[PDB]
């Protein structure tokens, strides 16, 4: 919907609206993992969903 | 007659030898939680004999007093009952256990398992039945049983269970005789065919018609073998069929009238459905009843009270076929209101007085308000619990 | 030609009720 | 098919070539959904592009509506909706328009698409212009509801409720306004009718259905058709109009606000005149509305009470005459008056209880006991139609108080009338009518009393759960249902019509056990009338959706009951049983094992049951390969054993021989016909063994044309038998000729 | 939190459950006679919230309609209304309603007149803290005592769910298989890169 | 980070289990022992009526003893972190009136933590409740409404008749 992590929300939860354009170059995986590592107020299950998003997009790049 | 009283030694919070009171036609065992009361039923089943798991215990060396904590009272335990019957005689049976070994006694002399088993059968006690002693949370399961096990219970109560091996043996030589006969039939039909195109040398034709005659004689021998086996399998099915169906039809009848009797109503039905009713002792038997005031639904959907109704109906019907001298009932007033407990209490008051002894455990005061004697038990502290017995008369009170 | 069909409509005869 | 459907949509002038006609017909009757929707889409595109010359194929089109698919029915609805919307005045529209409302309740999606289809088709706002369009819309609706009468009305009112619930908020109330815009126009139609009676009764049934759905409209028009209730001729449709307007006022008078007292009064008296000068059916359907209006607002029930007293005094005079004079001719003179008195007292008992503190108004005499005792006394009468009228009065009085059947002698009345092979057939019909009606009013009253729970919620207790008020309704069946079982074995078919209706509505209420009457329901699934077997299979599959093994329990009992049914009468009749049970391998295997062994080995049954068993066996539609293979294998086993034994005994050696040889011959002929019909090599039959592998013999069977030669030959050899015993030389020649045929069949390969 | 009210139409034993006085935030007691038809409340709300009861055969789903009298219902529903006052529920509103519409084949979820892809309810209730698979905090009629006698493996599973990491296992073994197959793919990439 | 979260929540649950145990059981102590872990089991250890001399296992108990074990674990998690809702279907079945008094007292102890809803056949439990909800089954159908304290207290225990 809105946000740098919104694409990861779509990947974790919807995964149908994703296209090849976002998959190829929209974000660096190594960047976003270190973005998400020190974040405050991070609930456990939402962290699991963000892990879903990053694992899914990494395997899609592969 | 009935069971007079029970004697216990070094078994489940019962130190030493204490004489439990004489048992009237309907008494009760009442006490708060953890008072050590179901163990009395456990001892009843134990002297009757049953596998350890259902007594919430394993390895049968834990049954001694003090063993669940870890320090046994001793390596030595007696349990003993006295059966009282008319004609002024009483029969004193006992079970004698040391460590992991146990034996049986009648009139305080060593009695082996087998003869003990058939004489208690002559008393009227099927120890493979288990259809008379009640567990904590099994009354709901009675209706919710997989039909296989209740089918086996009805099959054994028809005294045919030991005949299962002979029946299945005769069945397998049925199928073997049939396959041998048809195999010979196919083989001689092939021989007749190839001889038919052999007709269109003479020496090989005569040799192969000799082989045809040999195959015909072999098939005839198979026919005599199957014929001899046939009538024997006929009487074996006839006897098992007769025993089982007579049992089934009497159970079906008496459960119908007792079910319509017990719910004080004319508007409920109960039925026991046999799977493959031509020979249903081998296949399952389901059980479906109609509620007093509810629509016809599957029995998995039911609440507790109507399952208790159906279970006690089953119990009283199979009593009405094959009586048990006395009954033990674990807390059958589970989730009921005052009306249903009044129903069952009035039933057992009118029905125990000339058909059966019956003893219960409960907490709801109206159920044993109708009782005529009461067995209190007080638990006591120490290194472990020691429970103590006292008896209370009830047949000297108004209304 | 009548290759792949039902035997009449006997496989297909759910009737109307009242 | 889809592509060539587009091709013929471009060029309709090709649909004459015969091979493609055969292909499209075969795809209409192909065993798959998608080809069926492709072919019906082809035909529908042909119909829309070419309205003419397709009505000859319209019968196939209209029979493709019911196809047990999902998208096929949507497609055919689209086709027929466009047919209706593009060409009016087609000669078979309204009949057409019946059939799909019959499918409105079938699925949720069909329910929707049909609802807005007809809402755009019929129920649009239609502003104050174009009177003729509204006029033939009204005409079409009347033709639909007139054609609706034969089958049943519940479907269309269910549609009406579907539209009613669909607009839960305001949403401008588009149908609702249009709804009243319809009804007064219908009244206007009546206002211009003024003189053809079929169209009048169609209009009054339209008003009837509109009253059934919701009674909020006709409160202003009651006095407009008030003169039409007053007095008409002696014609039956007028009587139906009288019944219907009585029902309509019965609904609408409770809702209309602040009525005129003298209006209700004069309605009351004129409808009592209609009682005293007309037949029984109008009297019932109007005493309903009299009881309603008397016991709904007003308080002048003393006059109707006095009318009851008059009829009671008259029937007291008649019974007192019959006390000492059972042969008095004075009773015959007023015998129809006695019948009318019986109907009147039954109806007055029926509508509401007058054995109360206000209708009597004095010390309680318990007049209900006296009237039931007197009706018992009148039931034992020499003439027949007086006993018919007595049973009518019994049922009507029993409507109000069900505990009255709990008495023993009432049960004696039923079981003595229905059993004993009673010469009269009618009395069974009326008593079963009473049972069916009884179920109907009790269902309706409990359903309506569910709706107004809030008005009675706080004046009733908790600890009781008043259930015997419902339990008695159940309990009465355990008194007589078993009796009803031998009621099923009757030559007359109106008897079985009512009996099946009773048991069907019973299990629809389901206060009885399900699988107790199934072999009867199996047997009368073999009835010549389609509605009978229709309801029978429908109820069977209704259980089958809900309980699995229950019909599998009742397997051979249905066969014996069916044999009894075709005694009562004097392809496979019980094929639908096989159609349901075709899934499970084990239970079907067990059933065929039980059949083939028990009824063909040793049981000395009548040959005729086995004849019709083998008839069905050869005539069951089997679908995969393995089942006839298993049949032939166990046939070969049992046949080799029994035939070898029988031939060796006859060679050693006889009417019993004739019967058992006839049964063996039956088995040979069934085997031979099945082996011809399957068209399979006998060597593979020899190779087969039971339960080899599940996945090997699943192949599709081909059925060849005109193979059914088993019933003719079995009939020939049974007419050769006829269970005949005589000492002629010709019967010995027949025996030895059949023995030679046995030797030949023994020798076949 | 706090359940406001419940609405039932045609579920198992209620034709039309109208609007009644709301519940209390502390404790609400119910008493009835034997067979009162109360387990309908339990099965209804667990059907609204949990997924596992909607996993068995369609036959009893068809038998999961109130078939009392009159017409045969095909379409039922159950609605539940409550307040997300503490905003434990992530949607920002104040009277949140969840209703489930039930057909013979059909089943649809409405959250305040919105269509759901059946995954919004799962992660939504997970954010709320609900477990669709637990026997925790909900007990059947006469099934209260197995959980004490339930052996230790599901005790560890229970405490693992209490930790909230009941997700992380299925996530990680979902990851590992894809990880290994991508190892094979990238190893293939290296030999072909040499090619 | 999940691993030590397991450790901390296990300590929190085991300490809450022991304190709710000593609240409900007037005399005796019971708590969790963690096995060799990785982790493969967690045992339950209860001592009562001597409180040290008694030492028992999982399976040989009374019904009420198992009930109080279960309810103690229920509020071991509840006090560790409350679930949003709680609901009981005759939770007071095997237990006696004294512990029915106990469990109702911990209902009033815990009512601020979470919303509890419960159904029973026994009267002592229902004096720990805010207001009263009544079932009504008539005309082959069920319905819920609101009722009062007094007539409900009459229905549950006072009226002892055929209906
Ligand atoms: N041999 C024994 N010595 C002491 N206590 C025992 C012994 N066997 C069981 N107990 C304990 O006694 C308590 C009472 O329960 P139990 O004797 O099984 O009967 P009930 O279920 O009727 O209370 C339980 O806590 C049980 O673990
Ligand atoms: N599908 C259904 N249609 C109609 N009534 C039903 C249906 N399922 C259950 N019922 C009714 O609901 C009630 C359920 O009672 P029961 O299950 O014994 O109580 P509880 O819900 O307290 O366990 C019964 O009276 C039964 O007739
Ligand atoms: F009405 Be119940 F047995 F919860
Ligand atoms: F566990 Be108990 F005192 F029957």
């Amino acid at each position: 919907k809105r946000g740098p992590l919104a694409k990861i929300w779509l990947a974790a939860h919807w995964d149908k609206k994703l296209t090849k354009a976002h998959v190829f170059e929209c974000n660096l995986e190594s960047s976003v993992e270190s973005i998400i590592s020190p974040k405050v107020k991070m609930a456990l299950r939402t962290s699991g969903h963000l892990l879903l998003g990053v694992v899914r997009i990494y395997h899609r790049k592969a | 007659g009935f069971l007079k009283l029970i004697e216990i030694e070094n078994f489940k919070s019962y130190k030493g030898r204490q004489i439990i009171g004489p048992f009237q036609r309907f008494t009760a065992i009442i006490g708060p939680n953890g008072s050590g009361k179901s163990n009395l039923m456990d001892a009843i089943s134990f002297v009757l004999g049953e596998k350890t798991s259902n007594l919430r215990v394993k390895t049968l060396r834990d049954l001694i007093h003090g063993a669940p904590v870890g320090k046994p009272a001793a390596n030595r335990a007696f349990v003993s009952m006295v059966y009282s019957e008319e004609g002024a005689e009483d029969r004193t049976f006992a079970r004698v256990i040391v460590g992991g070994s146990s034996e049986y006694k009648i009139n305080n002399k060593v009695v082996q398992l087998h003869e003990y088993s058939e004489e208690l059968e002559k008393l009227g006690i099927l120890i493979k039945a288990r259809n008379f002693l009640v567990f904590q949370g099994a009354v709901e399961s009675i209706a919710m049983k997989n039909p296989k096990e209740r089918t086996a219970l009805f099959e054994e109560i028809s005294r045919s269970g030991e005949l299962a091996q002979e029946y299945d043996k005769r069945k397998k030589e049925m199928v073997k005789a049939e396959e041998d006969t048809q195999f010979n039939y196919h083989r001689k039909k092939n021989i007749a065919a190839e001889r038919k195109e052999a007709k269109q040398a003479m020496e090989k034709l005569e040799s192969v018609r000799d082989k045809f005659q040999e195959t015909s004689d072999e098939f005839e021998a198979a026919r005599k073998r199957a014929k001899k086996a046939k009538q024997a399998f006929e009487q074996i099915k006839k006897e098992r069929f007769d025993r089982f169906n007579a049992c089934f039809e009497s159970v079906a009848t008496n459960i119908d009238e007792i079910y319509k009797a017990l719910s004080r109503n004319s508007s409920a039905q109960a039925f026991l459905g046999p799977e493959n009713p031509e020979e249903p002792y081998l296949d399952g038997i389901n059980y479906n009843c109609v509620a007093p005031g509810k629509r016809f639904r599957p029995m998995d959907n039911l609440s507790g009270g109507e399952k208790t109704v159906a279970a006690l109906a089953l119990l009283f019907a199979i009593h009405s076929y094959k009586p048990a001298p006395f009954f033990v009932l674990d807390e059958i007033d589970a989730a009921l209101d005052n009306t249903n407990i009044g129903k069952v209490a009035n039933y057992i008051k009118e029905q125990s007085t000339c058909n059966f002894q019956a003893i219960v455990i409960s907490l709801k005061e109206e159920f044993y308000t109708k009782a005529e004697s009461l067995i209190g038990v007080y638990p006591e502290q120490g290194d472990c619990v020691i429970s103590k017995v006292l008896t209370f008369d009830l047949t000297k009170y108004p209304d | 030609i009548l290759q792949e069909n039902d035997f009449g409509d006997f496989g297909m005869d759910d009737r109307e009720i009242m | 098919m889809k592509c060539l459907s587009e091709v013929v949509a471009v060029d309709p002038s090709i649909l004459a070539r015969l091979d493609m006609q055969r292909g499209v017909h075969g795809r209409l009757m192909d065993n798959s959904t998608s080809v069926r929707e492709a072919a019906v889409e082809l035909l529908g595109r042909f119909v829309l592009c070419r309205p003419q010359l397709a009505e000859q194929y319209y019968d196939m089109l209209i029979e493709r509506i019911l196809d047990t698919g999902i998208s096929v029915r949507k497609r055919v609805i689209k086709i027929l909706r466009d047919i209706c919307i593009e060409q009016p005045t087609f000669p078979k529209i309204t009949e057409m328009c019946v059939k799909m409302i019959r499918r409105v309740n079938d699925e949720e999606g069909i329910k929707k698409l049909v609802n807005e289809t007809f809402q755009k088709l019929w129920f649009t706002p239609t502003p104050h212009n174009d009177k003729e369009a509204m006029t033939r819309k009204i005409l079409n609706i009347t033709d639909v509801v007139a054609a609706c009468r034969d089958t049943g009305y519940d479907w269309f009112e269910q549609l009406l409720q579907n539209l009613l619930k669909s607009e839960e908020d305001s949403s401008y109330k588009p149908v609702k306004k249009a709804c009243t815009q319809l009804v007064d126009n219908l009244v206007e139609h009546i206002l211009k009718y003024e003189e053809n009676s079929g169209r009048l009764v169609a209009c009054i049934t339209t008003l009837f259905l509109f009253s059934k759905i919701r009674p909020q409209l006709m409160v202003k028009h009651a006095m407009t058709m008030q003169p039409y209730l007053t007095t008409k001729c002696s014609t039956q449709n007028d009587f139906m109009v009288i019944c219907n307007v009585a029902k309509i006022l019965e609904l609408v008078v409770p809702l209309m606000e602040h009525p005129s007292e003298t209006f209700l009064a004069t309605i009351e008296e004129d409808l009592m005149k209609l009682i005293i000068k007309y037949g029984m059916t109008v009297v019932q359907h109007c005493v309903s509305c009299l009881g309603a209006v008397v016991n709904k607002v007003t308080q002048n029930f003393k006059f109707v009470w006095a009318c009851f007293n008059r009829y009671y005094g008259a029937i007291s005079k008649l019974k007192s005459q019959h006390q000492e004079d059972p042969n008095n001719t004075s009773l015959l003179t007023n015998k129809p008056a006695l019948l009318r008195s019986l109907f009147t007292v039954g109806a007055l008992c029926r509508h509401f209880d007058f054995d109360l503190e206000d209708f009597k108004g004095n010390s309680k005499v318990n007049i209900k006991d006296k009237v039931l005792e007197l009706l018992m006394y009148f039931t034992k009468h020499s003439d027949e139609e007086v006993q018919t009228k007595a049973i009518i009065g019994l049922g009507f009085a029993f409507i109000q108080h069900p505990s009255l059947m709990f008495e023993q002698e009432v049960k004696n009345l039923y079981n003595n009338i229905l059993s004993d092979k009673n010469s009269s057939v009618n009395l069974k019909i009326q008593v079963l009518k009473n049972l069916q009606t009884y179920l109907q009013e009790e269902d309706t009253r409990m359903q309506q009393a569910d709706r107004d729970w809030k008005k009675v919620a706080k004046q009733e207790d908790l600890k009781e759960m008043g259930d015997v008020s419902s339990g008695m309704s159940s309990s009465i069946m355990q008194l007589y249902l078993k009796q009803v079982l031998e009621a099923f074995f009757h030559t007359q078919s109106s008897v079985r019509h009512f009996a099946l209706n009773v048991i069907a509505l019973t299990l629809n209420q389901g206060l009885i056990h399900p699988v107790q009457c199934v072999p009867y329901l199996i047997a009368m699934g073999t009835d010549p009338e389609p509605a009978m077997r229709n309801k029978a299979d429908q109820q069977l599959v209704e259980i089958d959706k809900k309980y699995a093994g229950f019909i599998h329990m009742k397997a051979v009992a249905g066969m014996k009951m069916s044999y009894q049914v075709q005694q009562a009468i004097n392809s496979a009749l019980c094929s639908h049983l096989y159609s349901m049970i075709r899934g499970n391998r084990q239970h079907r295997r067990a059933f065929l094992i039980s059949l083939l062994n028990l009824f063909d080995d040793t049981a000395k049954t009548d040959v005729t049951m086995l004849l019709y068993i083998a008839d069905n066996l050869a005539c069951f539609p089997y679908q995969t390969q393995e089942e006839p293979l298993f049949i032939m294998h166990h046939i070969d086993i049992t046949l080799s054993v029994s035939g070898s034994n029988l031939l060796q005994s006859f060679k050693e050696s006889l009417i019993e021989f004739a019967n058992v040889s006839q049964g063996i011959l039956l088995l040979l002929m069934l085997k031979q016909h099945l082996k011809n019909l399957c068209g399979f090599s006998d060597s593979k039959i020899q190779k087969y063994s039971p339960s080899e592998s599940a996945k090997v013999y699943d192949k599709a069977i081909n059925r060849k044309t005109g193979v059914h030669f088993h019933p003719k030959q079995t009939l020939d050899f049974l007419r050769s038998d006829m269970a005949n015993s005589k000492i002629t030389e010709e019967v010995k020649r027949s025996i030895v000729k059949q023995y030679l045929d046995f030797k030949l069949l023994m020798e076949h390969l | 939190m706090y359940i406001k009210q419940v609405i039932i139409q045609g579920f198992r034993s209620y034709r039309d459950q109208t609007i009644v006085d709301p519940f209390s935030s502390k404790h609400n007691v119910i008493v009835g006679r034997n067979g009162s038809g109360k387990s309908n409340f339990f099965y209804a709300i667990q059907f609204v919230l949990s997924d596992e009861f909607s996993h068995l055969r369609p036959e009893q789903r068809l038998a999961l309609l109130h078939e009392g009298t009159g017409p045969r219902v095909i379409s039922a529903f159950v609605e539940i209304i409550f307040d997300n006052s503490d905003n434990r529920l992530p949607i920002d509103k104040e009277e949140v309603s969840l209703r489930r519409v039930i057909g013979a084949k059909k089943d649809q979820y409405f959250l305040d007149k919105k269509m759901v892809t059946k995954n919004d309810v799962m992660n939504l209730l997970e954010s709320a803290g609900f477990s669709r698979s637990n026997p925790y905090y909900i007990v059947k009629q006469g099934k209260i005592n197995q959980m004490a006698t339930a052996p230790d493996s599901q005790r560890l599973k229970l405490l693992r769910e209490v930790a909230g990491t009941r997700v992380y296992d299925e996530r990680k073994e979902e990851s590992i298989s894809l990880m290994k197959e991508t190892e094979g793919k990238r190893e293939k990439i290296n030999e072909l890169l040499k090619y | 980070r999940k691993y030590e979260a397991i450790q901390l929540t296990f300590k929190q649950v085991s300490k809450n289990f022991s304190e709710v145990f000593q609240k409900l059981v007037p005399g005796g102590k019971a708590t969790l022992v963690m096995k060799k872990g990785q982790f493969t089991g967690v045992g339950i250890r209860v001592s009562f009526t001597g409180k040290q001399g008694e030492m028992r296992e999982m399976q040989q108990l009374s019904g009420g003893q198992k009930s109080l074990v279960a309810l103690a674990l229920i509020f071991a998690i509840q006090k560790c972190d409350p679930a949003p809702f709680y609901l009981f279907d005759e939770i007071d079945q095997a237990l006696d009136a004294q512990h029915r008094k106990a469990v109702s007292d911990m209902i009033m102890e815990l009512a601020v933590h979470a919303q509890f809803i419960t159904t029973t056949f026994r009267p002592e439990l229902l004096e720990s409740a805010d207001k009263f909800y009544g079932v009504k089954f008539r005309n082959k159908v069920s319905h819920i409404d609101v009722i009062t304290a007094e007539m409900a207290k009459d229905f549950v225990e006072d009226d002892t008749t055929h209906g």
